[PDB]
């Protein structure tokens, strides 16, 4: 799970 | 031959995004100013690397067609390139011309930063290999873009989608190589060969960080995601 990367990618 | 209006547009766009990175001078000034303990350096490294990854996501999002990619493939590309991109950037900073004696002190300071000897020699071998190529800012920017948009990356579902995005960037770098170094036809091949040596640091990064002469290896939650650390 990469929720910080996912967050940074989608604003 | 020479760049087309579209390629020239793409190059300047890649360049502007690339320069949004922390200035080489800001990093080398800190290292050269005073010597730090392994604990202080490990801390300098993590903050440097955290800022790098943040700026890398912004550069990556601006790469043409990146946002059209599958979201899981977008994460795979970022996770796959983050370590490689940091070392390529460190190699760039390393090879920036400084006053007489400065690069010898910089090298000596990094050599005694806390990292073990076994990672020192492969790391300086790569930095100095990169230096012999005498790369321009444009060559570094494009090579970074080409590193990010690597189709042959692990967990990539649609390799052809990534291929289509990397191909125009490889065409621009090839042209720049013929323009900047026409006396060396091997220049483009050398640069792509250097990308394979970048892949080797990707396998030993976790060990490289955990081998640091510090009692506690504390990392930011973002670094724990891109790097295989706890
Ligand atoms: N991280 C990071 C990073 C991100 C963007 C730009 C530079 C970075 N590099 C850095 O901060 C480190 C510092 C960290 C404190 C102690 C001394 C080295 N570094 C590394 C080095 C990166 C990694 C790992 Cl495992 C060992 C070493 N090779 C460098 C080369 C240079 F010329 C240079 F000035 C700095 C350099």
């Amino acid at each position: 799970d990469h929720q910080l990367l996912r967050y940074l990618l989608d604003k | 031959m020479e760049l087309t209006p579209d390629q020239q547009t793409l190059l300047h766009f890649i360049m502007d995004s690339y320069n949004k990175q922390r200035m080489p001078q800001e990093i080398t000034n800190k290292i050269l100013k005073e010597a730090f303990s392994a604990e202080e350096n490990f801390l300098i490294l993590t903050e440097m690397a955290t800022n790098h990854v943040q700026v890398l996501v912004e550069f990556t999002k601006k790469l043409p067609g990146f946002q059209t990619l599958d979201h899981e493939d977008q994460i795979a590309l970022l996770k796959g390139s983050a370590v490689e991109a940091m070392f390529l950037r460190s190699a760039e900073i390393f090879n920036k011309k400084l006053p007489s004696g400065h690069s010898d002190l910089l090298e000596a300071r990094i050599r005694n930063s806390g990292i073990s000897d076994e990672y020192i020699t492969p790391m300086f071998s790569f930095y100095k290999s990169i230096g012999e190529l005498k790369m321009t800012q444009e060559e570094y920017a494009l090579l970074t873009a080409i590193v990010i948009l690597s189709p042959d990356r692990q967990y990539i579902k649609d390799r052809e989608a990534v291929e289509k995005l990397q191909e125009p960037l490889l065409d621009v770098l090839q042209k720049l190589c013929k323009i900047h170094q026409p006396e060396n036809p091997q220049h483009f091949a050398c640069l792509l060969g250097r990308l394979t040596e970048l892949r080797t640091f990707n396998h030993h990064h976790a060990e490289m960080l955990m081998s640091w002469r510090v009692n506690d290896h504390k990392f930011t939650p973002l670094l724990c995601e891109i790097w295989d650390v706890q």
